[PDB]
């Protein structure tokens, strides 16, 4: 399948809300009940980490201020007062079968 | 005011509900649906 | 926890290694792996994965046939071994362990056919890197 | 070493959770009855509870799919018998009212109905005003409430209203689970988890901002919720010391019947024989005084400072509401939310006869004139109260479901699955 | 009849010696009375709720009655109630060791613990005795 | 139901007769669904009552099986051929009705549950 995303560049500064949208070819809804779309973040020169794992549910260590949500084809992940250290990018990966695939990564400035 | 179509709006007295008087009214009506009367002028 | 591989470096084409990823504390053999690819530069591309009781292998289409993924649950290892190396194979490989749990496969009644789930990740080794040129 | 082999034991006691359909059991006639439902399977005064030995088990008494079941069911009982009755259709015309405190009850005069087609009829008529409106565009003239809401449906005379106890018995091979801790929180686990087939009486009281008839908490005083430093989750006071009302309508209301559907007769108040005496009820103020002292002790306990205030809660949903013999009160309970804490109590009453739904859109029922004198009494044992986040408390809103949540507060059902197999020694020899 | 849920499973076979708490008896002394025919001495006298919802809850009761006696028939386990098999334990599936699964354990704990695998047990008896013993039996009928 | 007037040792021979027709009868309804079953539900119920009740009897399949369960001649002390060479089965029944739910129970334990504890 293909899922890609938009808007690559995002260079801000802090102490505003945004959100980043990643669009869906196929639709995700696997028959267990949940859609299996993955959001999280790399900072450059590192190796990722999870920021949430569900659109809905979230991680150990992550702030409050990051709500996402969608539909099966729609899809997308806010950011509340965009916090200071959201440098690098946010890819979004989904898991619905087999190759799953990513986005390009939106660099946030 | 801005073809055979939605060029007749019109009006009609009823009671339904209240059972009590009358009352004319205004809608919106295509063609398709309607029929010009017999022995009557521009009746719908 | 901690999460490195090994065997990373530089070859030719045409050449063969075999990485080692060696995992900390959790229980290996519960858990499913997988590989990813970064290329400099670019996204992500997902590269393997393999079930919990190394039973079940699945490959991108871009290295099919050419690599190999393995198991030991007793020594706690995780081995990307490949062959045919061609040049844009030079990227970053990380190995990168399940989110959730897995169980034991499934076998649905109507048709004697098992189901090893997948779902994707959480903890990303640091990883080595591979070199393909002259 | 021994090789071990699989054996089949048939009848382990195991069970999960589960969801299921239901059935009544009355414990008993004419079969005339809109709850009751004589048409059900008879009860067994058996004692089938069965004590176990090492459980512990969560509870909800939110999340338990037993009283949202009541609640797409008793609205259905409720609707199957006002389906067959006689519409209010023609009744919305052009009224003339006037009076004969002020001027409450009110002689109308309405002059259509429609039998036939060419004579259309006068008619005399007395009415509340709880159910007419007024009308802007001449003198006084009226009509009822909900003309342009939804249908006017009256209920035959020819039913009954009376709460009877509905035992639900799951059906076999399922059991309900029931708990026996004095001190259970409505959503935490418990210790003696006994196991019925069906469960208790449960009388199917409709009331607001109170309970009537109830069950007993034993030993002192309950309080239940959810989200405590929410102000959404609703707190529910149970009580033990069921505390005695009388309630009553002081006239006499003769009925006369008006013909307008072709084999069905309507029925309005005939004439008042007496005295305008206005319906209201009695407390025993001395047992009321000492319940809510009791109340705050426990109060005390999530809320321990900023001390308890009681205040009082549109006509409908602030009232108190309840039923008396097939006939809807409205009272004023002003009184009873009067203090704070650092002879006999007469509360008014209002009477309308055009009652709402549950969802109160898309139907509405009228009530019909009862001959003779009402008394009726009843145990008070439940209270609803919200928080406001001193402590302040009003009673609440009128959430209807929330009534059986405190009687179904005790039980789950599950799934008897009692096939499985377990390793041992011993081989079938082929 | 749920008697001894919190005993263990070393000594909850004590106590099955009464048939499961005469399990199956529970039914026939309330299908006696389950067909009281005053249904019939009534015709439901309408068609009400609840007989819509009891006509739900005896095929419940048909159903599920069914699907327990069928897997007992077809595992040649007909009507008894500790049978042995000959289908030898995989100890991938649980790797408990013996007195710990008897003396000391619950059953609805360790329904969880098997859960994952029961169905695999289940078509690991039938085409590995009961479909096989069959024809073994029939070659021994040859001669 | 032919031999309703034999005696006991005599109807045994139309045991299979009464069995066979019990369910179902000869089938009705042909088929015409042209143009409302708790009566049909009910047959099976009534059938699957007794089979697993003589499944517990350890007497599946069989119409006529033994025991280990010596009489009790407080039921009826009534001898052998006072009745068997005497009477048919209606009467017989009209002496044993009060007893019938005493005799279950010791028909399931002393039979089956007792040879439960046999099995080893
Ligand atoms: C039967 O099958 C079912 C599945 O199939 C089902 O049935 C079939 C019939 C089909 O129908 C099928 O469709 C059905 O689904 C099996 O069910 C599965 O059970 C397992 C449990 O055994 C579940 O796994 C858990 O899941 C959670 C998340 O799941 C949630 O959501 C699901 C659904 O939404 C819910 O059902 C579920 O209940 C949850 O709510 C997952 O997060 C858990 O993993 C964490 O916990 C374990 C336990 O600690 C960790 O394991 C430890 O790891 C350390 C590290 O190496 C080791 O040292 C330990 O040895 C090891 N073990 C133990 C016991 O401790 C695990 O690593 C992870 O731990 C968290 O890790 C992160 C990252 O490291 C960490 O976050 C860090 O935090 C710090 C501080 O904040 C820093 O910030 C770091 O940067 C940050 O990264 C976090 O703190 C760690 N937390 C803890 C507590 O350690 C757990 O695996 C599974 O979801 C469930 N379902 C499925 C579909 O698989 C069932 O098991 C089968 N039955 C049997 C008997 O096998
Ligand atoms: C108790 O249960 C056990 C588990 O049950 C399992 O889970 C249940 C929930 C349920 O789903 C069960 O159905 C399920 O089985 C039972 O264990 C199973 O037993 C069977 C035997 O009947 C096993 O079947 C064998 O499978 C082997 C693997 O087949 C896979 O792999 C083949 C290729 O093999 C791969 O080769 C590459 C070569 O490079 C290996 O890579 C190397 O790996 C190294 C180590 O990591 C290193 O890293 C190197 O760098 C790397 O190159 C790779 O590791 C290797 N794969 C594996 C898994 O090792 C494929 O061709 C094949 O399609 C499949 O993908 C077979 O080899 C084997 O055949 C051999 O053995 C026969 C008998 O021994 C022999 O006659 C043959 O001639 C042949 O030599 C079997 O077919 C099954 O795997 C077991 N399950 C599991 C999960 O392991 C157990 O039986 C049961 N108890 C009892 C008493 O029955
Ligand atoms: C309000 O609650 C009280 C107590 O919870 C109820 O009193 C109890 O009522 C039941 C039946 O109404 C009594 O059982 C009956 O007792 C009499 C005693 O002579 C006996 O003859 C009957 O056969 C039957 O067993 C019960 O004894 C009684 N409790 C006490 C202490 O007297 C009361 O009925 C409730 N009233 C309302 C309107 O809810
Ligand atoms: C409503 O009823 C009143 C009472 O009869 C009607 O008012 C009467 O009208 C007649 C006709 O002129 C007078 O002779 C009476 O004296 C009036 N009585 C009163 C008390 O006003 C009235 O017409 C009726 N209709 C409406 C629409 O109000
Ligand atoms: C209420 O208003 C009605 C008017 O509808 C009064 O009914 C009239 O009563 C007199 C006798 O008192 C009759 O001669 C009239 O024919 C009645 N008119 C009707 C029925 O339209 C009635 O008296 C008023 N008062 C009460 C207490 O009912
Ligand atoms: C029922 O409620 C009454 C009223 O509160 C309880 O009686 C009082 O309980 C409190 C708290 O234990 C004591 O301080 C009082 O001394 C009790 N008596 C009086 C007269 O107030 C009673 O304990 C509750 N339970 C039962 C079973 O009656
Ligand atoms: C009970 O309700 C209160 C709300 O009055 C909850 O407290 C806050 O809830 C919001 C909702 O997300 C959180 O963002 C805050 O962090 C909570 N505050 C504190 C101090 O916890 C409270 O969590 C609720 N408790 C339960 C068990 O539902
Ligand atoms: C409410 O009405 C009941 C009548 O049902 C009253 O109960 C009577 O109370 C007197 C005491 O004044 C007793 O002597 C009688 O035996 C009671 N009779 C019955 C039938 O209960 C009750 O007092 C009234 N008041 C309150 C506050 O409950
Ligand atoms: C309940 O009854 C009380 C009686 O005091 C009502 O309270 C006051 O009633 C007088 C009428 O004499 C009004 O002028 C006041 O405005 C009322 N006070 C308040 C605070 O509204 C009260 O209105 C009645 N409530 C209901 C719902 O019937
Ligand atoms: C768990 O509950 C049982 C229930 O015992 C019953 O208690 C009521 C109290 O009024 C009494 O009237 C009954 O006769 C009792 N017996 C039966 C068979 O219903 C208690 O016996 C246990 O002690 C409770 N367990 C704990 C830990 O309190
Ligand atoms: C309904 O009746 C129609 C007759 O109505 C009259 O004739 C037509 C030509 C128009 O002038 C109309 O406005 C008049 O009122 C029939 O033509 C028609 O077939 C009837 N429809 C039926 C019977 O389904
Ligand atoms: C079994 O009972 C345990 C108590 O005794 C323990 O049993 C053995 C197996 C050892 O673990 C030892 O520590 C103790 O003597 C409980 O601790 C345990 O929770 C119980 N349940 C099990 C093992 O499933
Ligand atoms: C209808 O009205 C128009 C204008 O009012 C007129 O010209 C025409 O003659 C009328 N047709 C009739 C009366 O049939
Ligand atoms: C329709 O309405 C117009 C309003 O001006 C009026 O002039 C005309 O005569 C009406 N025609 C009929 C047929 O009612
Ligand atoms: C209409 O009747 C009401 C009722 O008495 C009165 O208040 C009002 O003044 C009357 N209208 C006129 C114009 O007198
Ligand atoms: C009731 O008690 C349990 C612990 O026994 C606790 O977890 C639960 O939150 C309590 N209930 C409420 C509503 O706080
Ligand atoms: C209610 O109490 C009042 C006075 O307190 C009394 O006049 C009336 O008769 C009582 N009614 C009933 C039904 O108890
Ligand atoms: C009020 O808060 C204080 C502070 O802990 C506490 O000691 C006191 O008991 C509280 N008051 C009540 C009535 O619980
Ligand atoms: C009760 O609520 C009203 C609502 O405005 C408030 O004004 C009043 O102060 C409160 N307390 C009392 C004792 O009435
Ligand atoms: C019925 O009666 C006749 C004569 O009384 C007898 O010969 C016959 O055998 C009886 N039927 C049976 C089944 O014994
Ligand atoms: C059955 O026999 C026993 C003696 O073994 C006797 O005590 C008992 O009374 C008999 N049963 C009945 C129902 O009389
Ligand atoms: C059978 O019983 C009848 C009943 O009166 C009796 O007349 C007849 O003699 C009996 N026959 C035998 C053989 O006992």
């Amino acid at each position: 399948i293909v899922m890609t995303q938009t808007p690559l560049s995002l260079s801000v500064t802090p102490g505003q809300p945004a959100s980043i949208s990643c669009k869906s070819s196929e639709s995700l809804r696997q028959s267990n009940g949940k859609t299996s779309l993955y959001w999280y973040r790399q900072k450059p020169g590192q190796s990722p980490q999870l920021l949430v794992f569900e659109v809905s549910n979230r991680f150990s260590g992550v702030s409050d201020r990051f709500v996402g949500s969608g539909s099966g084809t729609d899809f997308t992940l806010r950011i509340s007062r965009v916090e200071a250290e959201d440098v690098g990018f946010y890819y979004c990966m989904q898991s619905k079968d087999f190759p799953l695939t990513f986005g390009g990564g939106t660099k946030v400035d | 005011r801005n073809e055979g179509g939605e060029i007749k709006n019109c009006s009609f007295n009823i009671t339904t509900s209240m059972r009590d008087k009358v009352q004319k009214e205004y809608a919106l009506f295509y063609k398709l649906d309607v029929v010009p009367i017999k022995n009557d002028n521009t009746s719908y | 926890v901690q999460l490195v591989e090994s065997g990373g470096g530089v070859v030719q084409p045409g050449k063969s290694v075999r990485l080692s990823c060696v995992v900390s504390d959790f229980p290996f053999s519960k858990y499913p792996m997988y590989w990813v690819r970064q290329a400099p530069g670019k996204g992500l591309e997902w590269v393997a994965a393999i079930s919990g009781d190394a039973w079940h292998v699945v490959y991108s289409n871009s290295v099919q046939g050419r690599f190999l993924v393995s198991r030991d649950n007793v020594k706690n290892t995780l081995y990307l071994e490949m062959n045919s190396l061609k040049i844009e194979d030079t990227a970053v490989y990380r190995c990168a362990r399940m989110f959730q749990e897995s169980g034991p496969p499934r076998l649905d009644r109507w048709s004697g056919r098992n189901y090893y789930y997948y779902s994707g990740m959480d903890v990303w080794g640091q990883g080595t890197t591979v070199t393909v040129s002259s | 070493a021994e090789q071990l082999w699989v054996t089949v034991y048939y009848g382990v006691p195991v069970w999960k959770e589960a969801t299921t359909t239901l059935f009544c059991a009355s414990d008993a006639t004419e079969v005339h009855n809109v709850w009751a439902t004589h048409a059900c399977v008879p009860t067994d005064p058996n004692p089938q509870e069965v004590v176990l030995e090492n459980v512990t088990e969560n509870f909800n008494m939110w999340k338990n799919n037993m009283v949202e079941q009541m609640h797409e069911d008793i609205i259905s009982l409720w609707d199957q018998s006002l389906k067959p009755c006689v519409k209010l259709t023609p009744l919305c015309v052009t009224l003339n009212c006037t009076d004969l405190e002020g001027g409450e009850i009110k002689n109308c005069s309405f002059n259509i109905t429609t039998s036939m087609r060419d004579k259309v009829q006068k008619e005399y008529a007395l009415f509340y005003k709880l159910d007419v409106v007024p009308i802007k565009n001449d003198n006084t003239s009226y009509r009822l409430i909900s003309c342009n809401t939804s249908v006017i449906t009256q209920a035959c005379p020819k039913v009954s209203f009376e709460p009877i106890p509905i035992h639900y018995c799951a059906p076999a091979g399922f059991a309900i689970l029931k708990c026996n801790d004095k001190k259970f929180n409505g959503t935490g686990p418990c210790t003696n988890v006994s196991t019925v087939q069906c469960t208790h009486g449960i009388r199917p009281v409709v009331s607001t901002q109170l309970l009537l008839n109830g069950s007993l908490a034993e030993e002192e005083v309950v309080i239940r919720s959810a989200n405590f430093t929410d102000n959404a989750k609703i707190i529910i006071v149970q009580l033990n010391k069921s505390v005695e009302i009388n309630c009553t309508r002081p006239n006499n209301n003769t009925r006369k019947s008006i013909h307008i559907g072709p084999g069905r007769a309507f029925y309005t108040t005939g004439e008042i024989i007496g005295d305008i005496r206005q319906a209201h009820c009695n407390i025993s103020g001395t047992k009321w005084n000492d319940t809510l002292k009791q109340i705050v002790v426990k109060l005390k306990e999530q809320f321990g400072n900023k001390t308890i205030v009681f205040n009082h809660s549109d006509p409908e949903i602030v009232m108190h509401s309840f039923n008396c013999g097939g006939e809807f009160f409205y009272c004023n309970s002003t009184q009873l939310f009067n203090s704070t804490w650092n002879g006999t109590i007469v509360l008014p009453c209002r009477i309308k006869q055009i009652v709402n739904m549950w969802q109160e859109v898309g139907k509405a029922m009228y009530a019909p004139p009862i001959k003779g004198q009402i008394r009726c009494s009843s145990n008070i044992t439940g209270l609803i109260l919200i928080r406001d986040g001193t402590e302040i408390f009003r009673p609440g809103g009128g959430d209807m479901r929330d009534n059986w949540r405190s009687e179904l507060y005790k039980y789950k059902v599950v799934k008897i699955e009692p096939l499985g197999i377990a390793p041992t020694k011993a081989k079938r020899r082929v | 009849f749920l008697g001894a849920a919190g005993s263990t499973m070393g000594a909850a076979s004590m106590t099955l010696t009464v048939q499961a708490r005469l399990l199956l008896s529970g039914i026939v002394q309330q299908q006696n009375n389950l067909l009281r025919a005053i249904e019939a001495q009534q015709h439901l006298l309408q068609l009400t709720v609840w007989g819509i919802k009891q006509l739900q809850a005896r095929v419940l009761a048909v159903e599920r009655y069914l699907k327990d006696q069928q897997l007992l028939g077809i595992w040649g386990c007909s009507g008894k109630l500790i049978c042995t098999t000959a289908v030898p334990w995989n100890t991938s599936w649980s790797n408990k060791s013996y007195n710990q699964i008897w003396n000391n354990m619950t059953w609805m704990e360790w329904e969880r613990e098997i859960d994952n695998y029961t169905s695999l047990i289940y078509t690991l008896i039938e085409d590995s005795q009961n479909q096989q013993e069959k024809n073994e039996q029939e070659l021994l009928e040859l001669d």
